[PDB]
């Protein structure tokens, strides 16, 4: 309870107060401030660029661990009465780190596109220098949360299928198209991410 | 309180105020403030407004052993994202009796309709670095509570001010948005941690 | 004032503002956090909660 | 020309295309493929029927890329500001539907096996629902196309 | 004439009318699927019959759909301001009004369709329920063709 | 003259009109929903007797209808502020208090449904009750008329 | 002259009344509905007679309104901002009094009809109870009362 | 002179120092009606005297009362910010009180009235610690006199 | 000369050492008093003893009142900053330290009391413990008083 | 000359210090007085030694104190910011360690105390645990008197 | 030159290494000295083979350690942004990824402790399963320094 | 040049290093003298060797107060913003490293502590995991040493 109370006031009080901040600003007539061209242009480029680099990894990293964690322990929950079950299963493991390798492939790549602009002034830095830095943070939070739920998909389907597979093994490789059908997810979080990406220069 | 400065042009044009206006020449500091404010007979020579541009010029000729001329030079773009005009003072201009000394202003802006206020524009770090040179320089300014409005000005009056300082800056929006985003992090981090648990029981 | 001059609103001000909202929020959840802590602590009287 | 942030928006725009719709294919195929495996058990030739859900909530994964891909592909730093705001209201149009379109088709999927198992006749019933709820995918594709290539 | 971002906010109508009609459909669709999931197994003949309460979910979504593309081809690259905050309203007057017609369509769904397997004379009662849960999308709509045509 | 935001409020008036009501008749036919079936497993002829709660329901919906058709009909460029602020507290008045009727009405009319069952002399009660649930949304009316025609 | 958004605040005091008084007289209702439908079974002739708590329910929402009524007939494009805090308090005086009015007459309500159920003497009892209940709604008002007077 | 939104504090303490007391009020008349109720089925006699309770959460009330109608008869127009503070610190500093006096009562009343049931001589215990919690408001009351005259 | 927005944190002084107090003591009242009453039915004669809890937590509320009227009576039209916060931070503290002490006398109050009647013996381990319950009520004063006079 | 409003992060020192650490020795001697207060029943004898957990409880608000003292007589109007900063460090170092101490405290006492009613030979190792647990407060203060004091 | 604040990030980026890496790798440690406890007492000389997913928990925080030991090394006052967030990145990609690895590393070995004390057999496939769990520390390492020595 | 406020980050430093330290070392002294309290009454022989989770979580405590120590005497009025930020990351990565370590102590020494009543072999794995649990708190020394001296 005590931790969803907090989240759940947290979550409330903040939308709340920007409520009551975005019908206060409107009506005192203040839209010169609120000026979210200001907050997107003097928040720096760097900022947004790295925290695409750092998602891309640890966001995927977060939904591969999750997956290991879920079909890992059926794998050893269902293995004491089914020792069979360690080999053919491990594919599900397999499969999660596949999704944080999708991670650090789209990272690296995001990584070498990163580059000193040497620039302090918004018109000195210039639009390039602005696509590149929104356009890497974007291409990084789009593999790293595509990432994220296909770790959370593999692992889940994979503790399916072994649950399955410790009751009847012939139904492993039947029911393993499953964790395919997740493994796309990844693999489309990379494409977009590439995409995205392919544009960029910084400098 | 002393009066604002009132460039007058068939009408009020452009009012300019400071709670102390000083400069410096190779850091000797002076105060204009009883040279410049509620001044009849102070010189505007050089003086200029537009639908689209002004320039505002303060002229002291004992000042340092030289005829001075302080010009702001202020610009009134139609911005279309924003589709209102902003006002934004681009450069100063030390005219002094051998060459200029140029400073950016920074962050002087506001939207057309209210005027601008800062409490320090300032080549000085301690008080904002607001005043930018690119080169070397033999001068020194700081305007203590600076309020300067330059187009649709109505009567001697000021119109409601944008300050420089709002809620928040670069450096914090850069900063929170690190904070509270490895809050959320930190957060997930500490419901797990918190999560765990121990037996109640141990086997026979 | 009869010339409308501005609030003189400080520099800094953003600082101010972000040290004192953050400071003021961290000591209102620890005492919200804390004080919901303690006034839903268990009381523990089992002896006499059943009879 | 342009703001240099406007391409902000429609970077976002590919960004939750793609998200929302991972979100969504990804619940769906999780629920889902819990069902099928579970039902499996009991029923071990249904598998091959049962997969429908879980192709279903991946066509809400092809929705999101689809969407992303066309955005993406329509980014450059010159872009409007009137079509940058285009490409995010496409993105949030086809990801959230798709995420809509996942959520029914994963609930469903799970129900629709674990029933069909007990009563083969309900698969027509199943194909149907499902079908009501990928639609909701397609829904915001045609809105997220109508958007993004204007 | 008019802010270059103005576009917004209709552009946030035409998602909000599709995004939050598919949550509703979604929503609608995924109650009352497990309802009829569940139920086929007790009254087989039923699956063509329950399918009611999905169809009407779908509707839903089509009014959603209607009002996204309505905007949608409504926006222009220097939408007047006010024209802009209509297409908002009208997005999310249908939109929300959809995610509340899709949750009566859910319950009622759900709660009818196993009353139904129960009771064979609900259906008629279902029916008549039914029609006043979709008819809330309908006035959402109707809201939102007004405003956006205003 | 008339500010640039100013028919944002009455916008707002008009969609919350609709959509709080719409949540407000959503809420109310699925709980009397839920009530209806669940009550009808045992009592074939109050199936069609008892939908007046799922009725009343569907009224709280027109209320909310009738205010944002007469504040969208009521939008336009030169809108003066003081008549959105007007338009956005009727869309409110009448919304919430929609909302409002319509939870009470929801929790009437199951337990007033459910309790007609076991005793039908509690039909006139639940009449009675829901007249003074209903009469809320008339009151959110009142005052939402009178405001957005100030 | 004034501002412009002086207005803003009478509004929201005018559908505050309203709005926070219908929620109070709602949950008022819901109570005391469930507990006179849950009564019926047990004692059929005490249905009448229990409507009390719902009449007061009512009650609070009529207060809301007559406040909301007051509050809308007062308004003008120039309204001093003294004038419209003081129909803002109003409206919130009334309105949060009458929804704590109305958690008192549903909790009291309810609890006092399933007592009254099983304890005929009861009756005498709970409506001193109630009406000690339904004066916050009257205090309310007769803060607003003064409040939007002054 | 005052700047135009100096009223807003002063006007917060009036309806602050109404709307917490009458939430106090509220929860002690609940919490108490509540536990009469579900007693009186053992004790016929006790309801008559068990009411003292529900005064005294009425009388915190009336604390908020007494100070929301000497805060509004202190409004003005020109009234200086300073004591447009101290109006809003007197407001919650009765009304918080309130509030917590409230608390107090109902959970004695609830716990006093049900012991008393099962044990008589609790009556004289339970009146004096109402006491004790009823003074919290009177002790609020203090407070928000020295504030509103100061 | 003096800025306001300053006197302001005094009158939140002042209301914060009778708000948090009134609420610690309310929940040193309310805890105590649930224990005191399902104590008599088991021990009918320990009533007028075991009352202490109840006073201990009734001292809390006066600490509070002792610095919110040492605060309000300090307060002056533009106060100097410092002299504010000092009267903040006495109100805070006192405030919160009674609220720590309400909880603390609270707990062992209901505890304590349940536990003698039990066993008569511990009555005095109670109110020792109680002395180092009462205390931080009187550390939250100390404190108070040296801010409200620096 | 140096910034005004510094005050404020010095006086919030004061209140932290006593503040958190009466959170903290009033949950260390709750949770205390629950264990001592639930053994006694079953062990009268042991009472006046079981006290220490609640001694050392209020040992970590004597902490707290110290700190907040030692703050408020170093504040004045003038306080660079370097000491202002000090004073809050100080206040949250004192008043948080003290907050953890008296967790570590309230838990080690309870299950010290209830252990030590069903072997006696625990008393030294709660006492040892106890030191351990009470030590933090006094690092914390250390902490506290070396900043408050830079 | 640069930016006062500049340093900052890549101070975060430090700390965050060995935070995150340290909950991931002390949650690793709870939950294997935990599924340790529980198997010791059946299986004791089992505890030098089950003390795997600790030592791999305690790996996990020494690639937060490394990291975080690079970037503070690469720290100074007059340091470029770009060199900054570089090591921002570096420290929440090692140490979320470090926190990820540390939960998988958890319950792998609380259930693979557990588990190989029933079944000798799956020895080697926790060793197996946690060497993945190992490896996604490895690749927020091999990240983190690619961009601390960028 | 140096700011003004430059303190706040580097006195958060001190405080967090303490802070967190303590609060981490009072979870590990918590849950392990739950665990030596609950388990030494089976075994009074184990009371003076189970201590050392509780000894191991004061170690935490003493790295906090190294590093807050470290930085506490290496503050100075106008420190530069450099030499101030790296005194913060020193603050959080040693106090939450002491944290992480706290929560593993903790459940390292519950488990552990109360499995080896039950089989004494587990003592010496419990020595081993708690100090893999211990040593958590020193890498965050280490990196804290490390930020604070460049």
């Amino acid at each position: 309870t005590g931790l969803e109370l907090l989240y759940l006031g947290i979550f409330v009080a903040f939308w709340a107060c920007m409520i009551v901040v975005g019908i206060c600003y409107t009506i005192f007539d203040l839209g010169f401030r609120f000026d979210v061209a200001w907050f997107l242009t003097e928040t720096s480029p760097f900022m947004w660029s790295n925290l695409g680099i750092g998602l891309a990894i640890s966001l995927s990293v977060v939904g591969a661990a999750w997956g290991i964690y879920i079909t890992g322990s059926s794998i050893i929950g269902g293995g004491v009465k089914a020792p069979r079950i360690k080999t053919k299963n491990l594919v599900s493991i397999i499969f999660c780190e596949a999704v944080a390798i999708y991670g650090i492939i789209m990272a690296i790549v995001i990584s070498n596109m990163a580059e000193p602009f040497s620039a302090t002034d918004p018109k000195a830095i210039g639009h390039r220098n602005y696509h590149a830095g929104y356009s890497m943070f974007g291409a990084g939070l789009t593999v790293g949360l595509s990432n994220l739920f296909c770790g959370v998909c593999v692992g889940i389907v994979g503790s399916g299928a072994a649950l399955a597979d410790a009751q009847n093994p012939s139904l492993f490789v039947k029911i393993l198209i499953v964790e395919i059908f997740g493994s796309a997810i990844g693999l489309f979080g990379v494409i977009v991410a590439i995409l995205q990406t392919s544009r960029v220069k910084m400098g | 309180i002393h009066p604002p400065v009132s460039y007058n042009d068939t009408a009020p044009r452009i009012l300019f105020w400071a709670q102390n206006f000083s400069v410096a020449y190779k850091d000797e500091w002076k105060d204009l403030t009883s040279l410049t404010f509620g001044v009849e007979n102070l010189n505007l020579t050089g003086s200029f407004w537009n639908d689209s541009f002004a320039m505002l010029s303060l002229t002291y000729e004992p000042l340092f052993g030289a005829t001075v001329t302080f010009k702001f030079i202020l610009a009134s773009r139609f911005y279309p994202v924003s589709a209102r005009y902003w006002f934004t003072m681009e450069r100063l201009e030390i005219h002094s009796n051998g060459s200029v000394a140029h400073f950016n202003v920074s962050q002087v802006t506001g939207p057309s309709i209210y005027s601008f206020h800062c409490e320090y524009v300032s080549s000085l770090s301690k008080k904002g670095s607001l005043l930018v040179t690119n080169v070397p320089s033999l001068w020194q300014m700081t305007l203590h509570n600076f309020q300067i409005q330059a187009f649709n000005v109505t009567g001697e009056q000021f119109s409601y001010a944008s300050d420089c300082a709002g809620f928040f800056s670069p450096g914090i929006w850069m900063g929170l948005l690190t904070t509270l985003f490895m809050l959320f992090i930190f957060t997930y981090g500490l419901h797990m941690i918190l999560s765990l648990k121990t037996m109640d029981r141990f086997d026979d | 004032s009869p010339y409308n001059l501005a609030y003189k609103y400080n520099l800094e001000y953003s600082v101010v503002f972000n040290l004192v909202l953050w400071i003021m929020t961290g000591l209102a959840l620890a005492v919200i956090i804390t004080s919901y802590n303690i006034w839903n602590m268990d009381p523990g009287y089992d002896s006499i909660i059943y009879r | 020309n342009n703001p240099e942030y406007s391409s902000f928006f429609g970077v976002m725009g590919a960004s939750s295309a793609m998200v929302f719709s991972a979100m969504g294919a990804a619940y769906g195929t999780a629920k889902s493929g819990t069902g099928i495996a579970a039902m499996s058990v009991m029923r071990p030739e249904l598998i091959m029927k049962s997969i429908i859900p879980v192709v279903m909530a991946g066509i809400i994964a092809i929705y999101g890329l689809v969407v992303a891909v066309l955005i993406a592909n329509s980014l450059t730093d010159g872009i409007t500001l009137y079509r940058s705001f285009l490409q995010l209201g496409a993105g949030l149009s086809v990801g959230l539907s798709g995420l809509a379109a996942g959520f029914a088709i994963g609930i469903v999927g799970d129900a629709g096996v674990r029933g069909t198992a007990q009563q083969p006749r309900l698969f027509v019933g199943m194909i149907l629902i499902l079908i009501f709820a990928e639609v909701l995918g397609l829904y915001g594709l045609i809105v997220a196309l109508i958007l993004s290539t204007k």
